[PDB]
């Protein structure tokens, strides 16, 4: 198991953006691939976006066209950019870490992908602040 | 114009256990991969050495489609260069491995009120498995000096263990179909082609 801290959550105005950042401690993200995942309130943990350790990427449909994965093995840091923000958007968002020495290719990503999981950001879209 | 036989794979009414996983070997036929793609019940649907979009435009030798049922949280170790119960001791994929892994949920087929003790896995082995090995072995384990006789005691463990699947459990612990397509390049001809490479 591997330590991962989200950070970028916040408060937003919808169509403003927002940058997740998952950060390893005690190792390198350098054969790990990392998924975004979130759960909004009343439902259930769903896949946003994942990054292989081949810098190959999987979408979500609802995500599509405004989120972007990226990847920074020198400075050991997988962002997610997020624009074009909904209210749909709001949930809690959670980083995951998998060892992918080979290069996998995505066609889903799901929890049952990875082993270790952060503690989760929050992420709000509300004109209403 | 042979369609390949998946969904005698992916929707067969019983799933072999993990330690017993089954094999189908799929050859002359046409993969239509579009079935796989429209199944939005995968939770896993992931591939090695190949792009999963990429399929219906290649062709392999001969597909092996692998399945069973395990654990939620051991999905993960259907993997190359992975560790676990499940991948020491009772499906091993190669470091190489080019092919993909499908798994969904299944709780709704092979979960029951009061367990289901059908789904079994190995739990004890003197070695790990070789890839692609198969073990069904029900020899008692000799965890102590003391030989065993086949008699179960101290240090004298039966190999396997049983899931006994409840609908209730979380989803970590609920049952999952899987399946591992392989794809072989070895003696020609091909005969297993996406409908664009055909
Ligand atoms: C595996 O089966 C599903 C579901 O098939 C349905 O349920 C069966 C019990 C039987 O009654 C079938 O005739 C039903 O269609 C297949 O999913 C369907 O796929 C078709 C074509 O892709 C699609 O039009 C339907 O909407 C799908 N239905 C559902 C409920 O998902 C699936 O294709 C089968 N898998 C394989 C590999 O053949
Ligand atoms: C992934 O991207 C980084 C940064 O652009 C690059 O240095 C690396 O070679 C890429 N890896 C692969 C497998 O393409």
């Amino acid at each position: 198991q591997v330590q991962l801290q989200e950070s970028g959550g916040g408060l937003v105005q919808p169509g403003g953006s927002l940058r997740l950042t998952c950060a390893p401690s005690g190792f390198t993200l350098d054969y790990y691939a990392i998924g975004w995942f979130r759960q909004a309130p009343g439902k259930e943990r769903e896949g946003v976006s994942c990054i292989s350790s081949n810098n190959s990427t999987y979408y979500a449909d609802s995500v599509k066209g405004r989120f972007t994965i990226s990847r920074d093995n020198a400075k050991n840091t997988v962002y997610l950019q997020m624009n074009s923000l909904k209210p749909e958007d709001t949930a809690v968002y959670y980083c995951a870490a998998e060892p992918d020495y080979s290069g996998v290719y995505y066609y889903t990503c799901g929890w049952t992908d990875f082993g270790s999981w952060g503690q989760g950001t929050q992420v709000t879209v509300s004109s209403h602040h | 114009t042979n369609l390949c036989p998946f969904g005698e794979v992916f929707n067969a009414t019983r799933f072999a256990s993990v330690y017993a996983w089954n094999r189908k070997r799929i050859s002359n036929c046409v993969a239509d991969y579009s079935v796989l793609y429209n199944s939005a019940s995968f939770s896993t649907f992931k591939c090695y050495g190949v792009s999963p979009t990429k399929l219906n435009d290649l062709c392999f030798t001969n597909v092996y489609a692998d399945s069973f049922v395990i654990r939620g949280d051991e999905v993960r170790q259907i993997a190359p260069g992975q560790t676990g119960k499940i991948a020491d001791y009772n499906y091993k994929l190669p470091d190489d491995f080019t092919g993909c892994v499908i798994a969904w949920n299944s709780n709704n087929l092979d979960s029951k009120v009061g367990g289901n003790y059908n789904y079994l896995y190995r739990l004890f082995r003197k070695s790990n498995l070789k890839p692609f090995e198969r073990d069904i072995s029900t020899e008692i384990y000799q965890a102590g000096s003391t030989p065993c006789n086949g008699v179960e005691g101290f240090n004298c463990y039966f190999p396997l263990q049983s899931y006994g699947f409840q609908p209730t459990n979380g989803v970590g612990y609920q049952p999952y179909r899987v399946v591992v397509l392989s794809f072989e390049l070895l003696h020609a001809p091909a005969t297993v082609c996406g409908p664009k490479k055909s």
